[PDB]
């Protein structure tokens, strides 16, 4: 209804208040509409405090039942109040959990260089060279051929482990979204026993 | 007239930081840490900041900060932040006296219904807990306009702008529900012994400054502290700066001779107080903070059993470690509450603070929480 | 009692039952020599199976209470039985710990490139001459100097954070003294909040 | 003559290895997975060995291994070691029917007080995890000299060497303190229902595989799972490859009919067997092993709630994962052990073997250890 939807909606999205009704309003008071609008509109939030300084945060780590497999991960966020909420800690396990299993080797696009890339790129459109067309169809098949590259090597480009349908950056821009710090992923650690 | 600390916790961008310096500006029309400073016509006040639940709660023992109530600052537009629930777990743990409560941005709300939801969450979230949810007051209003206002005319006035009027409920509600600091004299008499000598056919003598109360002479007193027991005995005089004095208060750099009291029968380190006020004991649980080896402090951790020394004002007396549950090893420039006994009994009281070196050398430094044997 | 004496010494150094009765018999039926008997024999043992390959193990760690600095490391030994036994768990445990406040640098000694460090002695004795020091005194300053860095930065020669008086290789050898398994360090791994 | 799967595990320093080939070339001169074999005068056996806890796990699932009793290996002269604590875990998991024990290298201690006191040691251990420690056989020597002698006579035999004597010791302890696994024949009766069809004039008939005991007619018989209740009725009838049986035994592809069955009263999945021999349910405990991406399985990995199908025999039934406490996701190649609730009823008994999959692609592959419900 009214306060009532947007309650048990924000309560849900634990967004803001008048974020909430704003979304409602501008999506009709449908839920689905509006929950996936809060969902897209936090994205951009993301991407403002994209640079601002975050020292703060913790060291995630996430221990293999077997103990084969174990991993380190420093998140940090503004204010060390953030730090220890709940949502922050339970992000940390959760990305601590996923580097364990999708093994990422780097953490952001970014943190790629050029001669490497680029040691790589071209082996790429090496053997596309070959199989048919030429160069000139070759250069733009090896464009979404990077792409699912770094969905494999890149961290954040990672398709969650705990939900498929959205990549890890989304995880982190949503939680930045009800919160209102910045939250970073300084660096990751994975030993995998014998490997 | 008197003087209160208080300090504004919340998201920064929730204005906190913009609504701190309306205060400054509001007041000033009608009044002619890197705290600011600014005072009503009941009292006086100073800012104090609270960035990090660490970084304060490190100061808190430090003797530094010292909040005597706290204003909670939360955007009416988005409403709480997962972390307010964080921001009052700090009060409730280093036990702010009260909380008084600003819902910033209320221009940017059209619908006045969600500012009484709003309001709603924040009351509750207190009550969870222990503060007096509703019992609290919530003044709505915008500390940007406000600020915005006092720029354009320094000299404004109660009456005169809308948003100032907001400002203003919100200093008076400090002034009312804010209980006033509990004064120092008025608090039961307690003096830290620093030296104890005698002046033939007088008596044996005992000098320091008096932390709290009142004291003349004739009054009965106790000595607590490292003695197998307390022994209590009457006031035989008093005098500063040796030239007798009516009678000596918080602050006061005394002297005070007792009767039935040989030279040897008192100590530095040893303290004097009201009856029945303090007892001694050896076991105990308190919140530190070690030096980190820059500032000074060890190079390295250390374990349960650590055995140091614990500054007690005037002594330096000697005790165990017991890391608790969860804690394994310390190291400098942590934080943590663990669980202490020493080799002889002491004044100890909730809320006393103290240091400890390895040597001469500070290392740590914290504050009683709790007394247990 | 003779029998108590080793029955209770075993106990103790948990040593092979005849090597027990041998060290108090090799070195007087009293203790001292004896316990110091066998940890300086145990020590051989663990010399005969340096060069033992050892793929299993587990990834130990430590968390900080305050969770502002985090440790891993891979443990290896040879069977995964000994990997489950309460000793290596507690070895691995307290590896862990240690690292996270003595922060060495390398493993071992051969992980340094060993001109650097020889370039690093003559360093020391530069310094030396330097201060009116003849090259012979020099020279040996070097060693202790040189001794004392790798007793910083080497988490094998440095002494032990929950006993001083032994460094770590140590605390290793007497272990796979008591298990009869290579035991090896792979690798560590320590994040410290900004740091 | 009778056959029988045996496996060492103990310390390799202590010999199991060495004891393994001194049995092989003891026995030979009596009787005219990487595994050996050699046979008594009583029964035939073939050697498991243990060299991981883990490893050995997978294969005890993957059906491969299947160890009827086992011998334990230790150093006379050492004494038992840390990990002995670990090989016994292993067997009280895999549940070893029996133990027998040897203590090797008796021939480098002096002192034979001492030796009785190793084998307390060891005896209590058993003792801590179910283990007959007192009833269980200890045999005392040396693998070594045993098969030093074997090597120069290969035709040594009983009486004529002192350390072969003590092997026979232990092939005797074995041939007594390790009864013979009842023929598959020889227990209860069951076979998994494949097909099911209605023979005009004789009644509903349903064919598949017995899988254990044997069946003649006018034997009494249930039909267990999917149905809300177990119905029970009686044979009416055995038929293989359409002509009359007398008798159906494990391993024979047959078809039999029922007493008071409709056709639509039975169907595949279902089983039937000696009644009350077991029943129905839908939550357990059980040890897997997910494949690994490469041998198939899953690509990543799972959580609690995870809904797959399990197949029991000829059976396909749908199912969600419990993950137990300590365990938080679950990869390929791991080992496991976690509750599973199905959404309908299936005969359920421990050590029952299964299968689990994504469409039908299997990526998994368990046994039931324990029946909740």
């Amino acid at each position: 209804s009214q306060m009532e939807l947007i309650k048990k909606l924000r309560e849900a999205t634990g967004a803001g208040m008048m974020d909430v009704k704003r979304a409602l309003e501008d999506a009709g008071w449908d839920e689905e509409k509006a929950v996936q609008l809060l969902r897209e509109r936090g994205a951009m939030k993301a991407a403002k405090k994209a640079d601002r300084e975050a020292r703060e945060g913790i060291i995630g780590h996430y221990i293999h039942h077997n103990q084969r497999v174990g991993v380190l991960v420093e998140l940090n966020c503004e204010t060390d109040f953030v730090a220890r909420n709940e949502l922050f800690q339970n992000l940390a396990k959760d990305l601590a959990m996923h580097i364990a299993m999708m093994n990422p080797r780097y953490v952001s696009a970014e943190e790629i260089p050029a001669e490497e890339l680029e040691k790589e790129r071209q082996i790429y459109i090496q053997a596309a060279l070959n199989e048919g067309k030429p160069q000139q169809i070759a250069e733009k098949i090896a464009e979404g051929r990077l792409k699912k590259y770094l969905e494999e090597v890149v961290l954040l480009e990672q398709p969650f482990v705990k939900d498929d349908k959205v990549k890890v950056k989304e995880l982190i821009q949503q939680a930045i979204a009800k919160i209102g710090e910045n939250i970073v992923v300084r660096r990751f650690c994975r030993f995998e026993l014998g490997a | 007239k008197p003087h209160v600390n208080v300090g504004t916790i919340g998201h920064v961008d929730h204005g906190k930081t913009t609504l701190t310096a309306a205060l400054t500006y509001v007041t000033a029309a009608e009044n002619p840490t890197a705290h600011v400073e600014y005072e009503t016509a009941k009292r006086h006040y100073s800012h104090v900041d609270c960035p990090g639940h660490a970084d304060y709660i490190k100061n808190m023992i430090t003797g530094a900060a010292q909040m005597d109530g706290a204003i909670l600052v939360v955007s009416a537009a988005d409403g709480p932040m997962p972390q307010t629930r964080e921001h009052i777990l700090l009060a409730r743990q280093v036990g702010v006296p009260y909380i008084v409560v600003f819902m910033n941005k209320v221009d940017m709300v059209d619908d006045p219904e969600l500012l009484d939801l709003v309001e709603m969450e924040v009351r509750d979230l207190l009550n969870q807990y222990e503060f007096p949810g509703d019992e609290v007051p919530v003044i709505r209003g915008s500390a940007l306009l406000a600020l915005e206002q006092m720029h354009r005319n320094p000299k404004t006035r109660r009456g005169e702008n809308e948003w100032v009027d907001k400002i203003w409920e919100l200093l008076d509600a400090i002034d009312e529900y804010i209980p006033t600091p509990v004064r120092d004299v008025d608090k039961p008499f307690l003096m830290p012994v620093e030296d104890v000598f005698t002046i033939t056919g007088r008596g044996t003598v005992a000098t320091g400054r008096i932390e709290r109360g009142k004291v003349k002479v004739g009054d009965e007193v106790e000595i607590v502290g490292l003695a197998p027991e307390t022994r209590r005995t009457v006031v035989t005089g008093v005098e500063m700066h040796r030239k007798t004095l009516q009678e000596g208060i918080a602050g006061d750099n005394v002297g005070v001779l007792l009767r039935g009291v040989s030279r040897e029968e008192v100590e530095r380190g040893q303290v004097l107080a009201k009856p029945g006020s303090i007892t001694p004991h050896t076991k105990f649980e308190a919140s530190v903070y070690v030096l980190k080896k820059e500032e000074g402090g060890r190079h390295t951790g250390f374990f349960s059993g650590y055995r140091p020394q614990f500054y007690f004002r005037t002594t330096d007396v000697t005790g165990v470690v017991q890391l608790p549950p969860g804690v394994e090893m310390v190291m400098p420039g942590d934080n943590v509450t663990f669980t202490v006994e020493l080799i002889k009994p002491v004044a100890l009281e909730e809320g006393l603070r103290f240091a400890i070196r390895e040597g001469g050398r500070t290392v740590g430094a914290g504050v009683v929480t709790k007394i247990l044997e």
